[PDB]
């Protein structure tokens, strides 16, 4: 839930 | 009764600051000061950068960062705010770089999250009563989701700062407006009254100063004036004084932040550039503007005319539609793959649930509804201003929580502040007020039945609240140890080490525009990933990432934009090559999540749609009852009761992509990139060496086939060290009939490196008989892992050239055992090849 694309 | 009168309010302050303390920094501590002290996310690493910059060059820091997005570079939209507090923090306590300063900067959001409680009360104390206030600060030190996440410890991002001054200008201008309404006779100043909208224009100031959108709260409080004003027969209020604490709110504010309003040329709604300075500045003439339009009420301006008090709100209607009418004069879903943005109150599959307002808001987001509603009925009855005028923020964090998950944070306290009306009119009407006065005091007619039902109701807003809080709180959230050990090797065994250690902290010139290729200062060279681990690169390698989290280097294969996404989404080398060559790039670090989970939405940046990123993936793995391993390429094929693996395998075309070509394949049946370091297994296959060994087939395909079935039980899917076993079972079945490189079936290391090589171009003829010329040589990587290296070349005039990338005498740490055997028809030879002619692409003859 932190700028990282979905994981 | 001695200690309780006055401190009663402020021992509950001291208590929710504990429950806050022990939240935000106890629950994560075993979790960030581990290895290293672990900045969770990606934001709070390129603060780590900028703060180590500017304690540098102090007391002035960067505004533009060659270092990241390597070809062109990227400007800093950060605000020098939270640039600036890190950076004094981090020279009083004498840290300055390495894990000494990330180890201070990660209690400035833990400790952010805690003041939070004084601005939350303080606002709801002006607004509503003191009770209330007590609850809504209590209320916001235990409220979870992303406000809770992102105020943890090891998490320095400006979005704790965001809603804090947010909040604290709201309160700061709303109690300018209780100590000056009434007061006007000279008295609105006094030398001391200022400092009220003073302040309030430094809590609007430092929220500008903290986030580049933060002007947005200039059309709120402008809104607060509009409703005022054009709701003169339905609500009251001190329009001029109230015009006065935003006139010099908006004068201080815009004061405070000129002078870091000339660091981006041209407007930027997003960027430190003089836009926002004009916002400020505009808004407090509209407030001043509003200030007259009220001095000519006053002398029946609209009475002596023939207008009426019912027509006064059409001057503000004018008004407001010539400046916002004169101000001119002077969905693609696939971009946007993020986790921090998507519909709020909807399913990803597009269906309306509160899920969402659950996990991130626990019991408050209903007790706040609930309050917002009485507020609303509380005001349309009272006609109180200060309750219309917090009810309009609301509204605001509604409409953007509404679209976007990000702004989720923006309405804890909204959720809060409301919960504690909800909560402080129930405690005020079942005698729990009572209840406390008596027990401590002196008796009152009350019911202990109704203070019962009371504290039932405290609990269903407290338990659920708290039990999110304590158990999304027990964790961190950055790179693991695969990624911060694979990235502090880059740092040290990669040329120009202390060349870049030295531009790291370099303060770089304001560039005109970055549309043109940085003029580096020495020989540099450019690390090609995926844009989410770009400011780990950076902070971490002190490399320079072509893709970084600033949603930038991520490229399109559509239009043909060198990047990220047209790289590693390349089906040939050629195509790979040109994106490489373009962008200067020299090293490629893929992990295993680019190879999986992550590979969707580098298929959807590349394609710029999701129908046309379908043709990358294909069916499903599923296992009847009579238990059978199956593939079915559609959903109609999949035989009844059959439990379906939630994994979605993909095609054909992903399996000769590029990176597909560098991680699943370990490198193999590549020309110009040799592995030069793999990371340690993943986690979970970490755990399941100790009692089965990865070399041979049917035992390690046996217990991954076993974690996939009894995890699909459930509705989650295999882990990402499982993902990748299946994805090369599947290859060995769905491309079976071609097995350009055979590959184990077997789990391979979470964050791999190769590096960009020229190649030992060998040439020579061949028997003139045979139309193909086979390399082979078994590699050992850092992890003692071995694989087979393969490449295949063509027959063209009776002579072939390959371009071996590998090398015998490497200083990495992953290099072939045996020789290079190469093969032509029956002819072999047994050749080494040493890094003088795999670096400088030499070229050796040799005949078959
Ligand atoms: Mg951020």
């Amino acid at each position: 839930r932190y700028n990282v694309t979905a994981c | 009764e001695s200690w309780f009168k006055k401190y009663w309010h402020l021992s509950v302050l001291v208590i929710a600051a504990l429950i806050s303390v022990k939240l935000r920094i106890l629950n994560p501590w075993n979790s960030v000061f581990t290895w290293t002290v672990r900045l969770g996310g990606n934001d709070p690493w390129y603060y780590y950068r900028l703060i180590e910059n500017t304690i540098h060059n102090f007391p002035h820091r960067i505004w533009f960062d060659p270092f990241t997005y390597y070809p062109y570079g990227s400007y800093t939209h950060f605000g020098p705010f939270l640039v600036y507090l890190g950076s004094i923090a981090g020279i009083i306590f004498s840290a300055t770089s390495g894990e000494s300063l990330r180890a201070v900067l990660a209690f400035i959001p833990a400790i952010g999250g805690v003041l939070a409680i004084l601005p939350v009360y303080l606002l709801t104390r002006e607004v509503f009563d003191k009770r209330a206030a007590v609850i809504a600060a209590f209320l916001i030190a235990i409220v979870p989701g992303q406000f809770l996440q992102r105020s943890i410890l090891g998490f320095n991002d400006h979005h704790i700062w965001e809603a804090f001054w947010q909040v604290s200008a709201l309160g700061t201008f709303l109690l300018a407006y209780n100590r000056w309404k009434g007061h006007d006779l000279s008295h609105n100043l006094t030398a001391r009254q200022m400092a009220y909208p003073v302040i309030a224009g430094i809590t609007i100031g430092l929220y500008v100063l903290s986030w580049g959108a933060g002007f947005i709260i200039a059309p709120i409080i402008l809104a607060f004036m509009f409703f005022a004003f054009v709701l003169a027969g339905f609500v009251n209020a001190d329009r001029k004084n109230l015009s006065l604490v935003a006139v010099v709110t908006f004068a201080v504010s815009a004061l405070i932040y000129l002078p870091f309003a000339f660091n981006y040329p041209g407007f930027s709604t997003i960027f430190y550039s003089p836009f926002q300075l004009l916002v400020l500045l505009g808004s407090a003439v509209i407030a001043a503007a509003f200030y007259q339009i009220e001095k000519w009420n006053d002398v029946g301006f609209f009475e002596r005319v023939g207008l009426g008090r019912k027509g006064m709100p059409l001057a503000v209607i004018v008004l407001t539609a010539l400046i916002m009418g004169l101000f001119f004069v002077i969905p693609k879903g696939g971009a946007l793959t993020i986790a921090e943005v998507y519909p709020f109150f909807f399913t990803h599959n597009g269906e309306f649930t509160l899920t969402n307002a659950v996990l991130h808001f626990g019991a408050l987001f209903f007790f706040g509804m609930a309050g917002i509603l009485y507020s609303a009925y509380r005001f349309l009855k009272r006609r109180s201003f200060p309750e219309m005028a917090l009810l309009i923020w609301a509204i605001a964090m509604f409409i953007a929580l509404w679209g976007q998950n990000r702004f989720a944070y923006y309405f804890a306290a909204v959720s809060a502040v409301y919960s504690a009306l909800a909560l402080s009119v129930v405690f005020d009407k079942l005698h729990l007020y009572r209840a406390l006065e008596n027990a401590i005091g002196a008796r009152n007619k009350l019911s202990y039945f109704r203070v019962a039902f009371a504290l039932l109701i405290a609990l269903a807003a407290i338990y659920p609240t708290y039990i999110l809080a304590d158990a999304q709180s027990s964790y961190a959230g950055g790179p693991n140890k695969q990624w911060y050990d694979a990235l502090t090797w880059m740092r040290e065994n990669t040329p120009d080490g202390e060349k870049y250690d030295e531009y790291y902290l370099q303060l770089y010139p304001t560039p005109q525009s970055n549309k043109e290729p940085f003029s580096y200062p020495f020989e540099t060279y450019g690390v090609i990933s995926w844009w989410d681990y770009g400011h780990w690169i950076e902070a971490v390698a002190h490399r320079m990432p072509i893709a970084n989290p600033f949603q930038a280097g991520i490229g399109n294969k559509y239009n043909n934009v060198p990047g990220a996404s047209s790289f590693f989404t390349a089906e040939n080398e050629s195509y790979a090559e040109f994106v490489a060559e373009k962008l200067n790039v020299k090293y490629v670090v893929s992990d295993i999540e680019m190879e999986t989970c992550k590979y969707y939405a580098m298929a959807v940046w590349a394609e710029g749609d999701l129908p046309l990123a379908e043709k990358y993936y294909g069916g499903y793995f599923y296992y009847s009852p009579t238990g059978t391993f199956g593939y079915a390429n559609s959903q109609w094929d999949i035989p009844l009761n059959s439990i379906i693996i939630p994994l979605r395998i993909p095609s054909e075309l992903y399996y000769s992509t590029m990176e597909a070509k560098l991680h699943l394949f370990d490198g193999s049946g590549l020309s110009h990139y040799r592995m030069i370091y793999e990371s340690d297994y993943p986690a979970e296959w970490k755990s399941y060496s100790s009692q089965v060994n990865l070399n041979n087939e049917s035992q390690v395909l046996q217990t991954a086939l076993y974690e996939a079935v009894m995890r699909a039980r459930y509705g989650v899917s295999p882990t990402m060290g499982t993902q990748e076993v299946l994805y090369k079972y599947a290859y060995t079945q769905l491309y079976e009939k071609k097995m350009g490189i055979p590959v184990k079936i077997a789990p391979s290391g979470y964050v791999k490196i190769f590096e960009r090589v020229k190649g030992a171009v060998v040439t020579g003829k061949v028997s003139a008989n045979v139309t193909e010329v086979s390399v082979n040589a078994t590699i050992k990587t850092n992890q003692n892992r071995t694989f087979e290296y393969w490449q295949t070349v063509e027959v063209k005039n009776g002579t072939y050239t390959v371009v071996l990338p590998y090398s015998h005498n490497s200083d990495y740490p992953v290099k072939p055992i045996t020789p290079y055997h190469i093969k032509a028809g029956n002819v072999v030879k047994e050749i080494t090849i040493y890094e003088s002619q795999v670096q400088n692409g030499e070229i050796i003859q040799l005949d078959l």
